[PDB]
């Protein structure tokens, strides 16, 4: 229940994952199948004997668990054995309350000894995904084209504040997560027998900060504008360290801190 | 009358398949008695599947009381065959006209069984 | 913590061959050792970095001032043109930085040129004189009291104007300095004198890599677990008794060593009373236990770990030494023994075979069993805490143990009569990776490229793990070429720092296992039978 | 050994030695008989089924019948056993 | 083939290992006393060059003797691998 990537024990030698994906689909529901890759021995012309298929509910994972135990998956005169996987396909979580599309990311830290906050840099349409199994919580920034992903662990978050961006003290709009050490910092860089259901076909690398005006190096302290969340408390209750208060911040014109050079947190001379 | 007998369950088959037109050597591990086997069962022709439990008997003759070398009502996969090899938890090999049986168990279970002998293999799918 | 290897240098495969891609990190890197750090009116440079700072990914910085810059230091340190290596220059640069006690200044005119010894044999080069040297009586007592020692030591690691080396004491010498020739690292503008460590009498311990070797010989798991349950039962003891408490203290921690726990320890109240002692013998107790669950170190009062130097004589053959340490408790109450000499009242001689190893040891060839042998001779020359190894061999004594050399590093020697001296196993060849030299001098950037690329292709610390997971994994340990190779990455990693050749940790040579005795709670573990095995379990069984 | 079998008793051999699934019933095995020196093995496969009478032979006994009684044969690369005549397991190979 | 798209895998299976293969013969073609500034660990900047020019190749190894016969060898090794495609490709009661 941990992950619902499944590990197919044999298949034939003579299949694409086109037909796989297909069979699939056909004996459990549509478009139940998100990431399928067939290892192979060489570039592309060689595949494996077993493959990896990763599902998008854990519902369906028991499914096909219990269609594979009764030996229902009859797939080319072969008998699909379903098993535990190490490793999901794409470290992505299997919850549809846990995806946050479309959100505003903005970081900075408390200005004086009142309840504001300094917005050093903003970012708009930004992808947050909270993953509890591996304890980091990954923000994707679209910034000129190539994305970048900022994973931030459990252990380097010290405290979490829920607050409010419109001002309504009954509208939870804005969750300030207390950093002490800094944020990973990766880039993207530049198919018969995967298929992914998406453009994942690039690698992580890890590089410098990307900021121009060097934001996140400067900053402690996240911010993450979301919209009322009614049931969005329960997700953030995992968080290590969260308080259950109601704390009000207020934006303050803190564009002036931005250093240009190597080291950033020092002050100007 | 009969030297062994107890109830196995197969835990998985070495083909894998349906239509396969080949015989399927099958791993079932018995119960209360902490034994492996390994048969190769024709599946076009008595179909076996994987988590199914069945009977498994071995006798020296299909007589009553004697008269070595009415059996046929109770099982349904009766078979001849000859143990050709003892030494190896004792194991045993024997061959029924090319079709290897391979029976890993304990020694003090598997005592009476003499070296070059003539033996029967009666199964029931329960 | 340590930054990865994923993080730096990326592999990719471009073209035919697989070529690495260097990360931002990288160049951030590179940017910040050539530029520097600029906090205030400040701005600091590079000077160097040692030995012990190259592990650890640190360097030092000084700030340019108007009347001393990083320049000048560099050139008052010494002329590092002559050396065209770019990881021995650097090394040479930085082994000037170990803490030493200060003493008084030695002209250049007080130097003289003695001649060495080198034998070839089997078409090796073998150098006994590696770093060797000698002091006298006067000079000794002279140096020795800035720094207050009663005992004059017998031998004492010394380093000046670049040479480094360990010296010994001899009663026929001429003046005050005696220097050899295979010393001088670098050309120093400077001779100041200092000395780091002079003797000490520590008993010795019983790591892991030496149980490891020590399970092919013929020794049995039933003297082990003995020895292990007999000191968990003294240790046990000590809380509730004060005379355990001073035997403990006396013999595991400091032969002569003076506190106030330890005068207390002797003549005091109950355990139950005085809880300002009490509570630091509960915690002293849980470091042991937490010590030896993580990993093996068996208190052994029959052995010390002491540095060794050689004389002047040449009547010692191959094979042949000289043992000499201080008298502990155990001595002091039962010195009479077959293998123990009582020659002084402090000093007492062993006769027994005593066994010398090195602290990293991955080859079986290492152990060598060497008879002690007694001579008026020798002592009358006044030799202690010193194992005084043989002028003439055929291979010097050092370099059978993984090709040590004399610069002051400890040995370890034990007296005990159990050992199973039968098997012998030739040593592994000390021959190291061919030099690389420059065509041209350092222009500060190429020792900077160094000390990233120390960061990458690191495999120190993974090649020791891997060599222990394969030994308690398949029998007869220490006898397969996996293990030899494992050695041998071994020693060419340890070669790394000086010489630039990476390790090449090989990725089918990894463990993916771990025994019990480990802290790898995340990776997969499993149940070991093996000695260690036996000892954990023997010591999960007393804590619980 | 100079004269062997070229390619036809080869085939034969292979295929009545590889499929083990194509039993034979009393009938053809003593029609198959007539062509061979030494006697019948008993059929070693009373029941395939649970409704299937007449009792059949294996493959690989046809193949025994050609050997002497007094004839001991082994090749572990193949698997082949045969002991007192009678062929007691093969793999594969067709080597020998 | 049992059916078309097996056929159509196939196909385009042996096409990539032919690929492949004639990749792997054109790197053993650059084991010879001229490329060692290249074959060697170092910062060459016409990495680009070797894999662009690939008609040439084929002219170079046609006019040599030894570099043809490394050629062959280098082939049949990397061909060696798509001829044994037909078991996996290939039915239990194939005739060949």
């Amino acid at each position: 229940t941990n992950r619902s990537t499944v590990k197919i024990s044999n298949v034939p030698q003579t299949i694409v994952a086109d037909e796989l994906l297909r069979f699939l689909e056909l004996h459990l529901g549509e478009d139940t199948v998100f990431a399928l890759e067939i290892p192979t021995t060489r570039d592309n012309w060689k595949p494996r004997d077993f493959a990896r298929v990763q599902f998008t509910t854990l519902e369906v994972k028991s499914r096909a668990q219990l269609l594979s135990s009764q030996s229902k998956l009859l797939f080319k005169t072969h008998n699909l054995r379903l098993s535990e996987a190490y490793d999901d396909i794409i470290p992505r979580p299997v919850d549809p309350r846990k995806r946050l599309d479309d959100i505003v990311l903005t970081v900075g830290f408390p200005e004086s000894d009142e309840k504001r906050f300094c917005a050093l840099e903003k970012w708009d349409g930004v992808r947050c995904w909270i993953l509890t199994e591996k304890r980091r919580v990954e923000f994707w920034v679209w910034e000129s084209g190539d994305c970048y992903k900022i994973e931030v662990r459990f252990e380097d978050i010290i405290e979490t504040l829920s607050c409010c961006v419109n001002g309504d003290a009954s509208e939870i709009d804005a969750f300030l997560l207390k950093l002490k050490y800094g944020p990973k910092v990766f880039k993207r860089v530049t198919d018969r027998y995967r298929f992914c259901k998406e453009d994942f076909d690039f690698m992580w690398i890890r590089t410098t900060d990307f900021s121009g005006s060097k934001s996140i190096g400067t900053s402690t302290c996240f911010c993450l504008e979301v919209h009322n969340g009614s049931t969005m408390l329960d997700i953030f209750s995992g968080l290590p360290y969260y308080r259950e208060d109601t704390l009000s911040l207020t934006y303050v014109d803190g564009k002036t801190f931005a250093s240009a050079a190597q080291i950033v947190p020092l002050l100007n001379a | 009358i009969i030297m062994f007998e107890d109830i196995f369950v197969v835990d998985k088959l070495d083909p894998d398949g349906k239509k396969f037109d080949k015989v399927t050597r099958v791993e079932a591990r018995s119960h209360n008695l902490e034994m492996f086997m390994h048969l190769d069962v024709n599946t076009e022709v008595y179909p076996l599947a994987v988590g199914d439990k069945f009977t498994l008997a071995m006798a020296p003759t299909l007589n009553l009381d004697g008269t070595p070398d009415t059996l046929a009502d109770k099982y349904e996969y009766i078979m001849h065959g000859k143990l050709y090899k003892i030494s190896e938890k004792a194991e045993l090999y024997v061959s029924f006209g090319g079709l290897l049986m391979l029976l890993q168990g304990d020694p003090a279970h598997i005592s009476h069984f003499e070296l070059d002998q003539r033996l029967f293999l009666l199964m029931r799918k329960l | 913590s340590k930054l990865p290897a994923n993080a730096l240098s990326v592999n990719s495969k471009e073209g035919y061959f697989v070529k690495p891609s260097r990360t931002n990190i990288y160049n951030r890197v590179l940017s910040i050792l050539g530029e520097g750090i600029t906090v205030g009116p400040k701005r600091f440079e590079f000077l160097a970095f040692s030995a012990s700072q190259l592990r650890g990914n640190s360097v030092w910085m000084f700030a340019s001032n108007e009347k001393v810059k990083a320049e000048d230091i560099r050139e008052w340190m010494g002329c590092f043109r002559k050396i065209r290596s770019i990881s021995k220059c650097a090394a040479r640069m930085g082994q000037l930085f170990s803490a030493s006690r200060q003493t008084l200044i030695v002209r250049a005119q007080d130097v003289e040129q003695i001649p060495d010894i080198e034998v070839t044999t089997d078409g090796a080069d073998y150098c006994f004189s590696d770093g060797i040297g000698k002091i006298s009586l006067a000079f000794a007592k002279q140096v020795a009291q800035k720094c207050g020692l009663s005992h004059v030591p017998s031998a004492f690691q010394i380093r000046y104007g670049g040479y480094k080396g360990v010296i010994a004491v001899d009663r026929s010498s001429f003046r005050k300095l005696s220097l050899r020739d295979s010393m001088l690292k670098f050309d120093s503008n400077n001779r100041m004198l200092n000395v780091t460590r002079w003797t000490e009498s520590m008993p010795c311990f019983l790591n892991r890599e030496i149980i490891c070797l020590l399970s092919t010989l013929g020794i049995e798991d039933a003297m082990f677990e003995a020895m292990q349950a007999v000191h968990l039962s003294m240790l046990g003891n000590m809380l509730e008794d004060r005379d355990a408490a001073l035997n403990v203290l006396q013999k595991l921690s400091g032969e002569n060593s003076k506190n106030l726990l330890v005068k207390m320890l002797l003549q005091g109240y109950a355990p139950s009373s005085e809880p300002y002692l009490s509570m630091m013998l509960r915690v002293h107790h849980e470091s042991q236990l937490s010590e030896l669950k993580s990993r093996c170190r068996i208190l052994v009062p029959k052995g010390r770990i002491l540095i060794g130097c050689m004389d002047e004589m040449g009547i010692l053959e191959y094979g042949q030494v000289y043992v000499r340490v201080t008298l502990t408790k155990a001595e002091l109450k039962s010195r009479d023994q077959s293998y123990f000499r009582k020659i002084d009242e402090e000093t007492s001689v062993v006769i027994g075979k005593v066994v010398v190893t090195k602290n990293p040891c991955l080859h079986p060839g290492d152990i060598r069993v060497l008879d002690a042998i007694y001579e008026v001779h020798f002592e009358e020359k006044g030799y202690l805490d010193c194992i005084i190894f043989p002028q003439k061999g055929e291979r010097p004594h050092p370099n059978e143990c993984s090709g040590g050399d004399l610069d002051g590093d400890q040995f370890f020697v034990s007296w005990d009569e159990k050992i199973i001296p039968s098997e012998m196993d030739p040593p592994m060849d000390y021959a190291g990776s061919r030099p690389r030299l420059m065509d041209h001098d350092v222009t500060l950037e190429e020792i900077h490229k160094f000390f990233v690329d120390y960061m990458i292709s690191d495999t120190l610390g993974v090649i020791s793990t891997a060599h222990l997971v394969h030994a308690d994994r398949d029998p007869e340990k220490a006898r397969s070429q996996k293990c030899l190779e494992l050695a041998n990455l071994h020693s060419r990693a340890v070669d790394f720092a000086k010489t630039g050749a990476p390790a090449e940790m090989p990725y089918a040579l990894k463990p993916r296992e771990f025994p019990d005795f480990l802290e790898r709670f995340e990776k997969p573990t499993y149940i070991s039978e093996s000695v260690f095995g036996k000892l954990y379990r023997a010591v999960k069984s007393s804590l619980a | 050994n100079l004269l062997s079998l070229g390619q036809d008793s080869l085939t034969a051999a292979y295929l009545v030695n590889v499929e083990k699934n194509c039993y034979l019933n009393r009938a053809q095995m003593q029609q198959l008989q007539m062509y061979c020196p030494f006697q019948l093995p008993p059929p070693a496969i009373i029941k395939a089924s649970p409704s299937s009478t007449e009792p059949q032979w294996t493959g690989m006994q046809l193949f025994g019948m050609l050997f002497p009684p007094g004839f001991d044969y082994t090749y572990p690369l193949n698997n082949v056993v045969v002991s007192n005549g009678e062929l007691l397991s093969f793999s594969e190979g067709s080597a020998w | 083939s049992s059916d078309l798209q097996s056929r159509k895998n196939l196909t385009e299976e042996i096409s990539y290992g032919l690929r492949e293969a004639e990749q792997v013969c054109n790197k053993q073609q650059l084991m010879v006393e001229s490329w060692r500034d290249f074959l060697a660990v170092n910062g060459e900047d016409k990495e680009e060059d070797s894999v662009s020019d690939l008609a040439r190749f084929c002219y170079e190894r046609q006019k040599s003797a030894t570099l043809s016969e490394l050629a062959v060898s280098a082939f049949k090794d990397a061909y060696r691998d798509v001829q044994a495609l037909a078991y996996r490709y290939g039915d239990q009661s194939n005739s060949f």
